[PDB]
Parts: structure tokens; C-alpha cells; sequence
């Protein structure tokens, strides 16, 4: 029975794709978010029943996936994205998102939780503001569409 | 290479004698096309449903 | 190309586009014959004897051309014209094809071209003499070049692109000397090619006889962990150099026997009064010849790419080759069974084509394939990298007083380096204390008398990981 | 393999235009922003498939480019902008945006990243508030429209 | 070639009007703002070209001009404004806005930048809140409409 909850800052992302799963710089990210699902419904009122109304299920919606890094000047991933965006040529991929921990029985790094993200393709790309008077890092941000995600049980 | 819409103008009703052509400077975003068929819809007395007869295509 | 008025000038050329790269770990040395070899005001080939032997550091194909020239003419190119006609002789169709009967053994230029096409970086060139139309290759010149390359410290890989034209005894002698100095210097690795029967077309199962012949070479048993061997030769897309009047023309009609014509290409050139239509046909035919090279320079380029992308501790296998049309031989699984594992341990890696993928390198094992520690290429390359960097880091401490303070200083340096290497993911373990250990001390690693002479002894241990080769799938019927 | 990310405060802008590429004061800016692209899509639901919906690509949108300087009292660039704005006479230009670094092999200033911005023309011009009681600099700001941007690979 | 940018707190406003250009209290203001112009456009999509859309110019818009002072109990300017507002009788004027500096060749006060504001007439007038418990100054604020502004080159 659990006594202590897990920690959020040890994680990884894997691209199961063209040949990006073996490229080391393609797994290192500063931030990952957007993993949430929502059910959308409608409301129906029945005459004579004044104590409650009926909520009926309609459809399912998912959030976009957002990744943030320091700027990498030569990236195969960015070539894939810009091929989709400039030449209207898209080729969706599959992804894995992992939450990691230390297991020992000496010790080893092992996955703790894994999600499969199915049919991802580019949505948005951006780079942060250049300012002559601030100490900052050039940070690039990518946003992706996908169909759904599942737990690797 | 980007292709453009062209309108060809003919004098012959068999479309053999070309008079000219015009090319659009900006292609349209969309266009629409419409179809229809015509049937006869007379019905017999105290009858449930019907089987219509074909008249023509417009 | 001399200009005096400021402005913009126009020229028309034909060549292959260039490519360059930045490489830190894979610095190879190529030994062979060249065309020019002139640097500064010294001609290395000015005398027929007393040749100047010295390596030169090159970063691009343009720099190669600046010092060494390009190539020589082939003299063995033939073109056959096939005419389809009727009984009366009226022509109905005409086609042409080109062939080479015996290529020249001097091929450094094409090898360098293939090397740079596959992602290579800076290299050292050592010339052993001028290229010549007799095609003579001598063991002594190559061994002198190998003896000279011993004086440059950055060299990591040894390549002899012309070794396949050498007889078996001389081949064994050369490779034994290369392995011996790799073992003596402790920081180099050797890449080899397999000798194939020089027949056209190559018969079935030639690879089995070639492997059997290789197994019988006399090579030093305890140095076989310092090299690797790849097979077979590769057909690529580059062109041959030739002289127009040296090309021989043949004709054949309705599938009959070939007949040698009395003209060369120079007799069809319209500038000399020839038939320019057939001349254009012949030139198009000649341009279509594929060029056949040994695999080693492409392997070296791929080593450079793999270290830049994945890391040196990963296997340099399962990677596609560039500017390649096709392997000359097709190798199956039942044949590779005796190439990857063999009682002698002399493993041979294979270049194989896979559908929808292209031509891949398959196998990453050394010539010591039965050794429980040194089977795999990546483990030895990683150990060499780590040892040379530790050596460079420790060198500033020579001539220091032999006391506890210097021992502390060198120990701290080594632990810091190995910690940086653990952080990158090259060493196994969840914590630094599980990945390595470093020790030095009196009556721990050294002795009293040792102190009196000037020697320091440090003991270092490191933990690494090894790859998986076999994946087994099992199927069954699920109950509905 | 990268260990440290790049810095954002060393940058430059070049106007490939009438003759502005040789004018020193036309390359010095306090701030540059607006370099981001977005894909706009529509949602389609298929009957019988209740696990996800289809996202279909529609068009591409770009952000305006924003530049900020201290006020220059005589500028050829501002003459170009005011000719566009007052006399409804526009003549689009091309631009380069550079991110710089120090390279050495002793050292030299060299471009690290370069973007080409195609068919830019004026959108907005402004100057900051004048206030008798504050220590401030007169700052002018220019905003531009463009067609797209590309990486100078 | 410039090394230091200008300062914003030394400025002046002149009314080229009925006889207000010679009245000293009509040139002293605590704050002046609103000097900015904007181009409004529409978006057109061309079929077959999926890389960018066309932005077409439409019209030009200007911001209102805002002035703030401490309250002057007898002002000819305010009489002009209240004649416009109470009796629906407007008579537009021209204005100058100046940014000043010190020039020496001893020293003298001289204009550095000048804008002409054409056909201004009253838009809004206000006075600040009266509060028994705060240390404050009665501040009046005037807002004006105009046609356009130009640089006095």
C-alpha cells in the first residue's frame, strides 16, 4: 500500500517514426504538457420530473500536445515539421511518453508510466522573443495534434 | 508550378473553331455544381405509397 | 580565371555537388598511390628513388585535388552497338551498351569521393609513389607508408584501399604488420575487406570459397581484437576517367556475333569528320557504367556519422549507405550463419539489401568473435576513446614531484572525466559509485621502491553494456 | 552532441531593399519579435466511431513582425513606410533575420541562424507617450506584414 | 552616426488657431499621447496555393489625441471646447506637437521633432474625482479627433 507519491521532473519522450527513435537530441525536452481528455454532453429536461435533468453523452475531445526545448539549429524533427507546413505534405507518427524512476533489486533506471500517442502531426511552431537587454535562452516550442492516447498496460 | 483556370471561347456549336482564351489572375477558393432528375408523382386513390415514373434529367 | 575589372563573371562547368562535415573521434589514414603529390615548392615525386614520405592533413575533396590531382585514364573501355534490321538490311532499331574488361588497381580518388559522400571528416593522406599505367603495387611501398603513419598521434583508423590486388601472402603480411602496430600503440583499429574471385560474372556461392580462403591466412592470434572485416564489394554511381581515342567499338546485328570495328570514338567525333549521331549514342552509353569499390571507406564515413548522432558506445550497424546502387553478391541467412559465428572466431560482417530500406550494414563483431570481453566493435572503440582522453588529461603531470599531492591531483582529474562520461549515458549504473572506481596509493597500487624510481600506478575499473542480437516471436490460437 | 543551449540577446536584422542594406543605423534594433506560424483546421465526426474524431487541415497563418528602437529623427526606412501609408503606394521588400555567435578556429563574429522573410510591407507605426514626470526614452515601434519565412539552409 | 537616443520628457504643444498660439498657459501640459496610425486589411485565399494567403490593403485609421493638465479655472481653449459641445457649433483647428532639445554651436533651446496635426475638434472632456481623504491635484483631461498627422520635414 502506497505511502509516498511519485515525482514529476524525471521523464522522457520517444518518436516511433522515420528514424528518430535513435537520435539522442530528439528525446531531451525542457517541458511536456497537454495530456488530458474531456467528455462533451447535452442536457435534456423531462416533464413532470422536477428534481433533476438528464445528462446525455455526445463526443470525446483531446488537448494538443506541447513540447519546449532550447533551440537546436539542425534537427531532423524540425525538417519533418517544416515539410508538413511548407509543402502541405503530412505523414502522421506514433509517440511514447514515459515517466521514469529508479528501481533496485543493483539499481537501474526504468519506466514507471507509459502512454501511447497515436497519429500525431504538426500544428504549431514558435521561437521566443529576441531582446537586447535580457539574459535569456532561445527557446523553441512545438504543438501537435493527435487522435488519442492510451496507457501501455 | 502553379496552374491557372482558363476560359476558352468558341464560335462553332461543335467546339472546333476557337476564338480566344482568358486566364484568371487569381484562382477561386471554391465553386459549386448542381444536378437534378424529374419524375412523375401521381398517385392512385386510397393507396399506401407509390412507384414514380421517370420524365427527364435537367 | 585572371580578372582585372571589378564585377561579376560567368563560367559553365559540370561536376558533383560538394559535402563537408565536423568530426571529432573518427580520424582515418589512407595509404596508397597518387597522381601529383606536390606541396608548396617541394615535389614529393621529383625523383624516382628517394621519395618523400609524410602525411598531409586534408579536410575536403577540394583540398585533396589541390595537392594530389584526380585520376588516370582507364584504357579498357568497350562499347557494343546492337542493330535490329530486316532481310533487306533496313534498320529498325539501334542500341548501345558499355563495359569495362579490367579496371586499374589505382583508385584513391574514387575512394575519397565515396568517403566524403558518406559523411567523412578530416583525414591524413600518405602517398607511397606515383600512379602508373603498369598497375604495379608493391608490398614494400605500403609497409613504408604504414611505418611513416606511426608518428601522427591523432590517427585512429587505418585504411589500405588498394589491398585487394595484393597476393594472399603479401596481404597477410601487410595486415599482420598493421595489427602489430595497432597493438603496440594501443589506440588504433583496422578495417579490412574480403578478397573475391576476380571473375566476371562471379559464380554462385563464391562467398563460401572466399571465406574459406580468408580463414587460412596466418594472422597473429592475440591481436585479432584490433580489427574487423567487411564484405562484399559495392556498385556506386561515379564516372570513370578515359581518353576518347582509347575506347574500342564493336557491332552486332540481329543477335549475331560481335565484330570489332576499325574506328575508335575519335573516329565518330564530328569534329574529325565522323557520324555525330552514333557519337552521342556512344557517350550516353559510357556514362551509364557503374563503378565498383571496396566497402571500407564507406564504413569509415558511417563510423563518423554514427559517433556524431548516436554515440561511440552504440553499435555501428543497421545503417544505410549513401550513393550506392547495389551489392555485387547476394548473401542469405543460411550463408551468414557461418560468417557471423565460426570455430575460429574470425567473424565477417555483411552488407545486405532489405526491401524498402536499401543497403544496410549487418553485423558488428570483431575478428575475436569468441572473446567474452572483446566481441563487439563498440566496446573496444569506447575503451580506446576513454583511454586516449585519460592519457591527454594526465600528460600535464609528468616531471612533477612524486608525492601524495600529485596522486590526489591525478585521481581527481580521472574521477571528474569518468563522471562526465557517466552523465552522458555511456556507463551503466544508477549512480557514479556503481559505474567506475579509481585507486592510487602506497602499498595499495604502488610499492616503496617504485617511488624511488619515478613511477605512478593507478587502477581503474569501468562498467559497460552490450547489445542484443536475436528476437524470438511465439504465436498461438486464442480461445474465442 | 549539444550540452549548452544558445543565447537570445545577440542578433541582427538586414533589409534586402532599395539601398538600406548598407546603412548602419538600419540594422540596430532594441527588440524583434513575431516569428511564428500556425495551422488552422476543422473537425469532422464520423458516425459509428465514438473513440475519436477527424481533424482536417485547412490553411496556414503567420504572425506580424514587430521591431522596436529608440527614435531616429532622419530615417530612409521611415520615409519608405510613410510613402506607403500617406500616398497608398506600397513596394514590398525581402528581409533577413540573423542570430549571431562567436566562432573560433582567432575568433570571429558569424551568423548562427538565419531566416528569410518574403514580401514585407508596412502595417503600423507608433511612438511612446510623452510624460513630464518620468525618466524615459522616446521609443518607436514598427509592425510589418509578410507572406512567409524560411530557414536559410 | 548616433550613439545615444533622445529623451521623452521635454516637449511642447502649439495651437495654430483663433489666437491661442500666444497664450502661455495654453502650451503647458502634464501629458500628451495618442500619436499612432494603423492600416486595416482583408484576407483573400487563392485555390491551389496552400503556402500563403493574400493580404489586401483596405483603409487607414488614427488614434485620438489625449492631453492632461492641472485644472485652469479660466481658459479660452475650454471656452472653444464648450462652445462646440453645448451649442453643436464646431470649428476645427491645426496643431503642432514638438519634441525639444538643447543645441549649442552658446547653447539654445530648439525643436528636435515636429508633427502637424490637421483638423482637430473636441471629443471628450473630464475632471478627476474629488475625495476628502487623499492628497491629490485636480486634473483635467481633453481628447480630440483629427484627420491625420505629418512630419514637418
Amino acid at each position: 500500500i502506497r505511502t509516498y507519491p511519485p515525482v514529476s521532473f524525471f521523464f522522457e519522450v520517444v518518436f516511433q517514426g522515420e528514424n528518430l527513435d535513435k537520435d539522442v537530441v530528439e528525446t531531451r525536452f525542457q517541458s511536456v504538457t497537454g495530456l488530458s481528455v474531456d467528455m462533451q454532453t447535452e442536457t435534456l429536461k423531462e416533464g413532470g420530473e422536477n428534481r433533476f435533468e438528464h445528462i446525455l453523452p455526445v463526443r470525446t475531445k483531446y488537448d494538443p500536445l506541447v513540447l519546449k526545448r532550447g533551440l537546436v539549429n539542425d534537427s531532423q524533427m524540425v525538417k519533418w515539421c517544416m515539410d508538413a507546413i511548407l509543402n502541405f505534405d503530412i505523414r502522421p507518427m506514433n509517440l511514447l511518453v514515459r515517466l521514469l524512476h529508479i528501481e533496485r533489486s543493483s539499481s537501474t533506471i526504468a519506466p514507471l508510466m507509459t502512454w501511447k500517442v497515436i497519429n500525431a502531426w504538426p500544428k504549431k511552431w514558435s521561437v521566443s522573443e529576441f531582446n537586447a537587454e535580457q539574459n535569456s535562452i532561445a527557446v523553441e516550442s512545438l504543438e501537435l495534434n493527435y487522435s488519442y492516447f492510451e496507457t501501455l498496460k | 508550378a502553379l496552374t491557372k483556370v482558363k476560359l476558352l471561347a468558341y464560335q462553332d456549336k461543335r467546339f472546333e473553331n476557337k476564338l480566344g482564351e482568358f486566364e484568371l489572375p487569381i484562382n477561386p477558393e471554391q465553386f459549386s455544381q448542381s444536378f437534378k432528375v424529374e419524375y412523375n408523382r401521381e398517385q392512385a386513390q386510397g393507396s399506401q405509397r407509390n412507384d414514380p415514373e421517370f420524365k427527364f434529367t435537367k | 580565371s585572371t580578372y582585372k575589372t571589378p564585377g561579376v563573371y560567368i563560367e559553365e562547368i559540370s561536376k558533383f555537388p560538394p559535402s563537408i562535415a565536423q568530426v571529432e573521434t573518427a580520424i582515418p589514414a589512407f595509404i596508397g598511390y597518387t597522381q601529383i603529390a606536390k606541396v608548396g615548392v617541394e615535389n614529393f615525386h621529383t625523383d624516382a628513388d628517394n621519395l618523400i614520405l609524410r602525411p598531409v592533413r586534408i579536410t575536403s575533396l577540394l583540398e585533396y585535388e589541390q595537392f594530389f590531382g584526380k585520376a588516370i585514364n582507364e584504357t579498357t573501355i568497350q562499347v557494343v552497338i546492337q542493330d535490329t534490321t530486316d532481310s533487306r538490311g533496313n534498320l529498325t532499331e539501334r542500341k548501345a551498351s558499355a563495359r569495362i574488361t579490367s579496371p586499374s588497381p589505382h583508385n584513391l580518388y574514387y575512394s575519397m569521393q565515396a568517403y566524403f559522400a558518406n559523411g567523412g571528416g578530416p583525414c591524413y593522406i600518405v602517398s607511397v609513389g606515383p600512379m602508373s599505367n603498369t598497375g604495379t603495387i608493391q608490398l614494400e611501398a605500403l609497409q613504408n607508408g604504414l611505418a611513416e603513419v606511426a608518428k601522427e598521434d591523432e590517427v585512429t583508423l587505418l585504411v589500405f584501399p588498394e589491398s585487394q590486388s595484393l597476393s594472399d601472402e603479401n596481404y597477410a603480411a601487410l595486415m599482420s604488420a598493421a595489427l602489430e602496430q595497432c597493438a603496440n600503440l594501443q589506440d588504433r583499429f583496422t578495417v579490412m575487406d574480403l578478397k573475391l574471385p576476380a571473375t566476371r560474372p562471379i559464380p554462385a556461392n563464391a562467398i563460401v570459397g572466399a571465406s574459406n580462403a580468408f580463414r587460412d591466412l596466418s594472422l597473429p592470434q592475440d591481436n585479432l581484437k584490433y580489427g574487423a572485416c567487411y564484405a562484399p564489394d559495392i556498385e556506386t554511381i561515379f564516372n570513370y576517367f578515359y581518353q576518347e581515342d582509347a575506347v574500342t567499338i564493336f557491332r552486332s546485328v540481329n543477335g549475331g556475333a560481335e565484330e570489332q570495328d576499325t574506328l575508335t570514338m575519335a573516329g565518330y567525333n564530328p569534329a574529325n569528320g565522323g557520324d555525330g549521331i552514333q557519337y552521342a549514342l556512344i557517350e550516353s552509353a559510357i556514362d551509364q557504367l557503374p563503378l565498383i569499390l571496396p566497402p571500407s571507406p564507406l564504413v569509415v564515413g558511417q563510423y563518423a556519422r554514427t559517433d556524431n548522432t548516436r554515440g561511440v558506445w552504440k553499435a555501428p550497424a543497421n545503417v544505410a549507405l549513401s550513393s550506392v546502387i547495389k551489392p555485387v553478391l547476394k548473401i542469405t541467412n543460411e550463408q551468414q550463419n557461418n560468417l557471423n559465428v565460426h570455430p575460429t572466431g574470425k567473424s565477417i560482417n555483411a552488407i545486405r539489401a532489405f526491401t524498402g530500406k536499401g543497403t544496410l550494414i549487418w553485423g558488428a563483431r570483431t575478428l575475436a568473435g569468441n572473446d567474452n570481453e572483446w566481441r563487439y566493435v563498440s566496446v573496444r572503440r569506447f575503451f580506446n576513446m576513454a583511454e586516449e582522453s585519460i592519457k591527454k588529461g594526465s600528460e600535464p603531470f609528468v616531471f612533477e614531484p612524486n608525492d601524495a599531492n600529485t596522486w590526489t591531483k591525478v585521481k581527481a582529474m580521472i574521477e571528474n572525466f569518468l563522471t562526465l562520461q557517466w552523465r552522458a549515458g555511456a556507463l551503466a549504473g544508477a549512480k557514479p559509485e556503481q559505474a567506475f572506481y579509481v585507486k592510487i596509493g602506497l602499498n595499495e597500487t604502488m610499492t616503496a621502491l617504485d617511488i624511488l624510481e619515478g613511477r605512478m600506478i593507478v587502477e581503474i575499473g569501468m562498467a559497460v553494456v552490450r547489445p542484443a542480437e536475436f528476437i524470438i516471436l511465439k504465436f498461438s490460437h486464442k480461445m474465442q
